[PDB]
């Protein structure tokens, strides 16, 4: 990271407008999870918040949360579903490599568990600059 | 057609305040629960414990 940049993911079944899907984004201060119908139109990205566009639009949303400002330097991940419940875990550790993933053993202490009972089969990054 | 709420009348015409609620089948984990207990602790003594 050591600049921000990958500000959250998209996931879900189908996210042109049809079928239930989840959205995940950050903004360092805190994070903002919303499962709602989404099209996407137009790849949010920041596009520079001086300059600012909001993804997709507001539709029939089923749940939302917001809590914990989330915060060379590399962040790890892990999403996985289970029968109904979406977990989520993470690590953060400053590295010197700047080629790819180095060597070394991390493990993923868990985050908050969501029981939204939603498929997911797709997934893509939001971006920034 | 509009509500005729008198109040010169009997119990039957005056106006009542309802609500109905239901609940969704299992299709996935459950989101909505009565409140739990929440007992004192003990220590040094043979106890069930949940
Ligand atoms: C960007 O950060 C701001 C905080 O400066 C977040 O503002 C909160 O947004 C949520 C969701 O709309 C509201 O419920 C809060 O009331 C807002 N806080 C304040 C102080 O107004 C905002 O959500 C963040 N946006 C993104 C996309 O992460
Ligand atoms: C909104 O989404 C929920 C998801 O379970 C669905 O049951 C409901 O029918 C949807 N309503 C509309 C108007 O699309
Ligand atoms: C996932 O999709 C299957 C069909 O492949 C469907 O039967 C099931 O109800 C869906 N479950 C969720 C949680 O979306």
């Amino acid at each position: 990271e050591k600049s921000n940049i990958i500000r959250g993911w998209i996931f879900g079944t189908t996210l042109d407008s049809k079928t239930q899907s989840l959205l995940i984004v950050n903004n360092a201060t805190n994070v903002v999870i919303k499962v709602c119908e989404f099209q996407f139109c137009n790849d949010p990205f920041l596009g520079v918040e001086s300059e600012f566009r909001v993804y997709s639009s507001a539709n029939n949303c089923t749940f939302e949360y917001v809590s914990q400002p989330f915060l060379k330097n590399l962040r790890e991940f892990v999403f996985k579903n289970i029968d109904g419940y979406f977990k989520i875990y993470s690590k953060h550790t400053p590295i010197n490599l700047v080629r790819d993933l180095p060597q070394g053993f991390s493990a993923l202490e868990p985050l908050v568990d969501l029981p939204i009972g939603i498929n997911i089969t797709r997934f893509q990054t939001l971006l920034a600059l | 057609q509009s509500y005729g709420f008198q109040p010169t009348y009997g119990v039957g015409y005056q106006p009542y305040r309802v609500v109905v609620l239901s609940f969704e089948l299992l299709h996935a984990p459950a989101t909505v629960c009565g409140p739990k207990k929440s007992t004192n602790l003990v220590k040094n003594k043979c106890v069930n414990f949940n």
